[PDB]
RNA sequence: UUGGAGAGUUUGAUCCUGGCUCAGGGUGAACGCUGGCGGCGUGCCUAAGACAUGCAAGUCGUGCGGGCCGCGGGUCCGUGGUCAGCGGCGGACGGGUGAGUAACGCGUGGGUGACCUACCCGGAAGAGGGGGACAACCCGGGGAAACUCGGGCUAAUCCCCCAUGUGGACCCGCCCCUUGGGGUGUGUCCAAAGGGCUUUGCCCGCUUCCGGAUGGGCCCGCGUCCCAUCAGCUAGUUGGUGGGGUAAUGGCCCACCAAGGCGACGACGGGUAGCCGGUCUGAGAGGAUGGCCGGCCACAGGGGCACUGAGACACGGGCCCCACUCCUACGGGAGGCAGCAGUUAGGAAUCUUCCGCAAUGGGCGCAAGCCUGACGGAGCGACGCCGCUUGGAGGAAGAAGCCCUUCGGGGUGUAAACUCCUGAACCCGGGACGAAACCCCCGACGAGGGGACUGACGGUACCGGGGUAAUAGCGCCGGCCAACUCCGUGCCAGCAGCCGCGGUAAUACGGAGGGCGCGAGCGUUACCCGGAUUCACUGGGCGUAAAGGGCGUGUAGGCGGCCUGGGGCGUCCCAUGUGAAAGACCACGGCUCAACCGUGGGGGAGCGUGGGAUACGCUCAGGCUAGACGG
RNA sequence: CCGAGGGUAGGGCCCGUGACUGGGGCGAAGUCGUAACAAGGUAGCUGUACCGGAAGGUGCGGCUGGAU
């Protein structure tokens, strides 16, 4: 729908203050807009129709993988979930590299418990699943630099791909960087849309665990051809060779998600919520009451949290409650670190 | 929060006052005439009825008074005076 | 705006043949002369009796698709002579023939209506030297249609002027080839033209 | 004689009554899907809910005197600005809403011998002497502010007195008329103002008086919605008299006397509602309707009120009260968007806090000019209507793909691809009409020529040149009703306006292929009319379908036999006045057409006045016996 | 003097609503019996009065829209 930008403002310590114009990247009030709410998308009158989605991060932490079965109705499958993708745009759909399967990302239990029920009582789907979702993922500690050499010059078939990255540690939840840093021009300007697509490809199975890794950057920034030799199908497998050894070289460290809970708990059974809820990796954060009752806050992994399903019911007598949310990241401790790498 | 309707409102008050003043001398006249004329006192009583003419016409002239009504109290007065001089005649002086 | 569809769906559907492609009509090549038919999946099927609304309302559309005009400025043209005087069945049909785009037609600067629309639109008629770019526009007896100067070189109206050579025109129309330019006579009387549509039938439709 | 269409459904079937429902056309619309352009329209119907800020009525230095300023010097004058103040004129028009009102409020035709009218227009006359005050100004208290108060000086087109009376007004005569109309005689009373320029001259003013013109007031006959489950209502109430008041009649107001006034022809009471031009439907009759535009009325937050005035009992003037809101320095004080935009709430929904005084019109003025949200344009919204574009031509016995199929074939389909052709948009140049008046010059500031200036829209329309194939969606496809198959479903999911569909071969459900209908629109909901001859005047009925009152008597009321005449009320005819404009009707013409817009023609009804006719109805009189009563 | 309004007192109409209640409508594979349509197995309908779990029965008078 449109609307009427009529008075532009904007605000000072003392007064008010009307302006005639606004500029990009600044901000202010705008008078005038009558149906509009907050993260909303303003464009001019004659302007390209864009969403601005940029309000960030759905973001799947989930991973549950399903089986096509045998065999024929695979493609059903993959056209199920697609018109679930138009339809909920919050989890993914994306096959594992090693190992190969399609791997239903979501938010949650219930989240992937009606999709995996509709699925089998409205598509039928000829598949059966795990499945646990501790989908972890893995990143650097120290900045890398590497070389990924792809070289064939024994013959007459094409093959040089010569690429040098820098990946180094981005903080956790900032995502994925690439760059262009090539000085002047020693790869061809067209073998750069297709190196990305070795770097990417690579990243999505680990060294150690075999799992995407994330919250790094590369820098592509040099690298040589040969004019007849290099092919769009030899940048690739350069990003490639150099990905897959940079981030395993470099101190690669793991890290995990954790989720935050809150327990709707009679009094009667605190203490019996609370150890439990510590000896279940709890950090605790504080207690408050509601339908006295009263309710518990803390902090614990999402690998501890099975068993609190009915474990709220051992303990409150059937009593209690709970919701469970993702929240951040963090260092698993090297007695469980070391041990999870088998 | 300003426009020459207060000056429109100063001056007409101040016509409300001069036009406040002539009506009660044309009452205080009139009235005072049609008492000697039940009196009689006949001459005394002609002597103020001039004199209320004239300010009958002399309110007349402006906006005090409408030439009707300057019509109606003169005829009024000359009438209601003379019934009462009928009781005793001697119309004397000048005046009808 | 206007039809812009496939044509020949229209004289299978009608039965007859409302010809509007132009050359090609006249050719074996014409859907009519191969498929008289309806369209459609069920077009081959031994027709079932119509009902007089169906009678009626096929030809209204015949009458339509021959001008290719709309409902609204169809049915204003309509009810223009009915509000007239004399027989409406008839100053109707002349109504109809003087519109700017139909004299265009028939004065040969065209081979279809569909076709003389466009170069009425496109500025390349201009009538009693005013450039007239309108095709709803209405004719009345004692006008020159012609050509435009900086519309006589042109590849198409030439091979339509010269198609014109042998043919004649109607009886309430004149026609100065070489010149190219027109000239309208008077309004047309129901025996001078002799379209396929039973002009009755178009208003014993519209009292429903 | 320019105008008139019906369908489905009660049964096994028939005929009828009769209800139900649909097709049509309409909107200040809105909601769904879709949505390219131009034009002319139009856009808070809900909360007459409350509102931030801005703007919406002001002008004259050619009415007066000051504060300051520039300008020519002898701080004197002159002058130009400028600011308020005094004094004119306007603010009573113009703009908005639809609350209230069932009423002379409106509409229509009159009546005023019962009345008024500023500026404008015409005729007649006149402008001579005197006297006085309040602001500005200085001085002074108080306040945050709003700002007020006190003391003194002073100008005029401000106020006062005397003179003049062509005239006018009033008392009583007296004359013609007939409601208080027109004269005249005597007594009585009243006019005023000056400024300016070129100067024994004009110009704008001023004064009393008669006339026109325009604008009203007041009053009257007729017309004007639902409820009788509202049947009786009324003390200023109905009438007189006297007076008050008003421009003026009047119980309008007041004192008094009288006992009256209205009602089934609907008083009183209740509900709703602004009324007309018109608008829409309709074969007509009739029904519904009152946005926009023109005319009238009413209100200006709810109320009461007077003042000024030519005119208001005053939207943006004043006084008081009440509800609400806000400012504050808490001492106090301010405000009224149903003006133009705008905010907020409510709601299904209704817009730019734009430009211009260039035109038109209004106010002030000698003029220049100044003011003007009236007005002219611009903006928004497919809200409405109207035009236009998404291409034209060639192009297979018919590509692919999808669908159907007796697997022979059929269908989409000349459609596309494809060849030829044109050129929406965009780009470049030119560039409007609306604008010639006021005014300067001649003449005579007259008549008549001649002269310059000014364009919001807008560098828009439109004209020249170049110039690319350039958006298609929606509803239906059982019968009404136009348009058919396939699959899925299995009295499920769902459709449905009516009858009715779905229980494993669904033309009815959802999808697909196919077809019908409309097109920048299409469908839906809401409401008005139509079909409804189903409130029936046109134009229905009542034995058994709904409907004869249980049966008499009789009030009002409706209706009334035969012959002749008087009147002319109904009725009929003519003539005239009226029926504004706009619309509609027909004709033509202006914007490239249209919509839109202009010029002109043509009437009606109904009412006023005058004329006539006399059958029929009425009425006054006379007469008959066929009805009716009676011996 | 009149006067907006304020207040005291007493009335009339309308709307919303109320524990509880009185019937009425739409439903449907019920419980109950089986009144009307055939003389429906007691001819039916009817105004009334009384009684009865319910439809209905009965008394009086009426109607034929009652059969042989
Ligand atoms: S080509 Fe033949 S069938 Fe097709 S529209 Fe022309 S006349 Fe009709
Ligand atoms: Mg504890
Ligand atoms: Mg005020
Ligand atoms: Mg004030
Ligand atoms: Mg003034
Ligand atoms: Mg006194
Ligand atoms: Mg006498
Ligand atoms: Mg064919
Ligand atoms: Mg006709
Ligand atoms: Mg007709
Ligand atoms: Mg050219
Ligand atoms: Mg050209
Ligand atoms: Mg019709
Ligand atoms: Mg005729
Ligand atoms: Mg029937
Ligand atoms: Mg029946
Ligand atoms: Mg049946
Ligand atoms: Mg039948
Ligand atoms: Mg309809
Ligand atoms: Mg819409
Ligand atoms: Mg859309
Ligand atoms: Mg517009
Ligand atoms: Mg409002
Ligand atoms: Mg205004
Ligand atoms: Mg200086
Ligand atoms: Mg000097
Ligand atoms: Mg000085
Ligand atoms: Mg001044
Ligand atoms: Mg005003
Ligand atoms: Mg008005
Ligand atoms: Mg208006
Ligand atoms: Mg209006
Ligand atoms: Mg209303
Ligand atoms: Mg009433
Ligand atoms: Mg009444
Ligand atoms: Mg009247
Ligand atoms: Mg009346
Ligand atoms: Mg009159
Ligand atoms: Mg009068
Ligand atoms: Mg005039
Ligand atoms: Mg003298
Ligand atoms: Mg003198
Ligand atoms: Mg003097
Ligand atoms: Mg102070
Ligand atoms: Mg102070
Ligand atoms: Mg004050
Ligand atoms: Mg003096
Ligand atoms: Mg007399
Ligand atoms: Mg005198
Ligand atoms: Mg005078
Ligand atoms: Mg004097
Ligand atoms: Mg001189
Ligand atoms: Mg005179
Ligand atoms: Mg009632
Ligand atoms: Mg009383
Ligand atoms: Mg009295
Ligand atoms: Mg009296
Ligand atoms: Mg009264
Ligand atoms: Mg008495
Ligand atoms: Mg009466
Ligand atoms: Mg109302
Ligand atoms: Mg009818
Ligand atoms: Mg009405
Ligand atoms: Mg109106
Ligand atoms: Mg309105
Ligand atoms: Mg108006
Ligand atoms: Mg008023
Ligand atoms: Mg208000
Ligand atoms: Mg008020
Ligand atoms: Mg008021
Ligand atoms: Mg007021
Ligand atoms: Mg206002
Ligand atoms: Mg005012
Ligand atoms: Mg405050
Ligand atoms: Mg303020
Ligand atoms: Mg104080
Ligand atoms: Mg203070
Ligand atoms: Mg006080
Ligand atoms: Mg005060
Ligand atoms: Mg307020
Ligand atoms: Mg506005
Ligand atoms: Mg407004
Ligand atoms: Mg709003
Ligand atoms: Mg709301
Ligand atoms: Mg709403
Ligand atoms: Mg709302
Ligand atoms: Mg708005
Ligand atoms: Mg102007
Ligand atoms: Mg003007
Ligand atoms: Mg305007
Ligand atoms: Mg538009
Ligand atoms: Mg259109
Ligand atoms: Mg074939
Ligand atoms: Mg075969
Ligand atoms: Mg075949
Ligand atoms: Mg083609
Ligand atoms: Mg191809
Ligand atoms: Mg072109
Ligand atoms: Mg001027
Ligand atoms: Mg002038
Ligand atoms: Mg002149
Ligand atoms: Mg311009
Ligand atoms: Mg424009
Ligand atoms: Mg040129
Ligand atoms: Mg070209
Ligand atoms: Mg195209
Ligand atoms: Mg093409
Ligand atoms: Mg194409
Ligand atoms: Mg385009
Ligand atoms: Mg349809
Ligand atoms: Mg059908
Ligand atoms: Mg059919
Ligand atoms: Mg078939
Ligand atoms: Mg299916
Ligand atoms: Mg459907
Ligand atoms: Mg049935
Ligand atoms: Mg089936
Ligand atoms: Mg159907
Ligand atoms: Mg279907
Ligand atoms: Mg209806
Ligand atoms: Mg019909
Ligand atoms: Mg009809
Ligand atoms: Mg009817
Ligand atoms: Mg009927
Ligand atoms: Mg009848
Ligand atoms: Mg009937
Ligand atoms: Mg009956
Ligand atoms: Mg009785
Ligand atoms: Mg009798
Ligand atoms: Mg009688
Ligand atoms: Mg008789
Ligand atoms: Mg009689
Ligand atoms: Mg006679
Ligand atoms: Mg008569
Ligand atoms: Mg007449
Ligand atoms: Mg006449
Ligand atoms: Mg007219
Ligand atoms: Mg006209
Ligand atoms: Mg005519
Ligand atoms: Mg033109
Ligand atoms: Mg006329
Ligand atoms: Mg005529
Ligand atoms: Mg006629
Ligand atoms: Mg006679
Ligand atoms: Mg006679
Ligand atoms: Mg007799
Ligand atoms: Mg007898
Ligand atoms: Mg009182
Ligand atoms: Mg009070
Ligand atoms: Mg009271
Ligand atoms: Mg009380
Ligand atoms: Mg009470
Ligand atoms: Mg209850
Ligand atoms: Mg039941
Ligand atoms: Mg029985
Ligand atoms: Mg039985
Ligand atoms: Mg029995
Ligand atoms: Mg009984
Ligand atoms: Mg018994
Ligand atoms: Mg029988």
């Amino acid at each position: 729908r449109k609307e009427r930008v009529a008075r532009l403002l904007r605000m000072h310590a003392n007064h008010r203050e009307e302006v005639e114009e606004l500029k990009a990247g600044d901000l202010g009030a705008v008078v005038g807009l009558k149906e509009t709410i907050t993260g909303d998308t303003l464009v001019g009158e004659d302007a390209p129709r864009v969403i601005l989605e940029s309000i960030e991060v759905p973001e799947p932490v989930i991973d549950v993988a399903i089986e096509p079965k045998t065999k024929a109705d695979q493609e059903k499958l993959s056209q199920a979930l697609a018109r679930l993708a138009e339809e909920d745009p919050t989890f993914r759909v994306s096959t594992h590299p090693e190992t190969g399967q399609t791997i239903i990302s979501g938010m949650g239990e219930l989240h992937l418990e009606i999709i995996v029920d509709r699925l089998k009582r409205e598509f039928k789907v000829d598949a059966n699943v795990g499945k646990p979702q501790v989908a972890y993922r893995e990143t650097i500690t120290k900045p890398v630099d590497v070389e990924g050499k792809f070289i064939r010059q024994t013959g007459g078939r094409g093959q040089y791909g010569h690429v040098k990255i820098k990946v180094e540690p981005l903080p956790r939840g900032s995502g994925f960087e690439f760059v262009n840093a090539i000085v002047g021009g020693v790869i061809p300007k067209e073998y750069i849309p297709a190196v990305q697509k070795g770097i990417e490809e690579a990243m999505q199975s680990g060294p150690l665990i075999g799992f995407p890794v994330v919250d790094i950057k590369v820098t592509l920034y040099d690298g040589s051809y040969h004019e007849v030799d290099s092919s769009e199908m030899a940048f690739k497998i350069a990003g490639s060779m150099a990905i897959k050894e940079a981030v395993q070289k470099g101190d690669p460290v793991i890290l995990e998600p954790i989720m935050r809970v809150e327990v709707t708990t009679p009094e009667e059974y605190m203490g019996d919520v609370i150890g439990d809820l510590n000896a279940r990796r709890g950090q605790i954060l504080g207690m408050e009451p509601r339908g006295n009752a009263q309710v518990i806050r803390a902090f614990v992994p999402l690998a501890e949290m099975f068993g609190y399903a009915t474990d709220l019911r051992s303990k409150t007598q059937g009593r209690g409650s709970f919701v469970m949310f993702f929240d951040h990241y963090q260092e698993v401790p090297k007695q469980v670190q070391e041990k999870l790498i088998k | 929060r300003n426009l020459s309707a207060l000056k429109r409102h100063r001056q007409s008050l101040k016509r409300r006052l001069r036009n406040k003043a002539k009506k009660s001398a044309i009452k205080t006249l009139s009235k005072k005439a049609i008492q000697l004329a039940q009196e009689g006192k006949a001459e005394e009583a002609l002597k103020i009825m001039r004199k209320a003419e004239s300010l009958i016409d002399k309110a007349a002239k402006g906006s005090t008074l409408h030439k009707n009504a300057a019509a109606r109290r003169k005829s009024r007065l000359m009438r209601k005076v003379r019934q009462l001089l009928e009781a005793a005649g001697a119309p004397l002086i000048g005046g009808g | 705006g206007r039809y812009i569809g496939p044509v020949c769906r229209l004289c299978r559907r009608e039965g007859v043949k409302l010809y509007l492609k132009g050359e090609r009509c006249y050719s074996p090549k014409c859907a009519m002369e191969r498929r008289p038919y309806p369209p459609g999946q069920h077009g081959q099927k031994r027709a079932r009796r119509p009902s007089d609304y169906a009678v009626r309302l096929r030809e209204k559309q015949k009458l339509r698709r021959i001008y290719g005009i709309s409902e609204r400025q169809f049915r204003n043209l309509f009810e223009e002579a009915s509000k007239k005087k004399g027989v409406t069945g008839s100053v109707f049909l002349g109504l109809l023939e003087s519109r700017l785009d139909n004299v265009v037609y028939r004065l040969g600067f065209a081979v279809s209506r569909r076709q003389a629309r466009q170069l009425v639109r496109h500025g390349h008629i201009t009538v009693n030297g005013r450039r007239v770019d309108l095709p709803s526009y209405r004719v009345r007896p004692g006008d020159e249609i012609a050509v435009a100067e900086k519309s006589r070189n042109l590849e198409l109206i030439r091979q339509n002027l010269e198609a014109m050579k042998g043919r004649k025109v109607g009886p309430w129309l004149s026609l100065d080839v070489e010149g190219m330019k027109g000239k309208f006579l008077r309004l047309p009387d129901r025996e001078d033209l002799a379209l396929p549509v039973n002009e009755q039938l178009v208003i014993e439709f519209y009292s429903r």
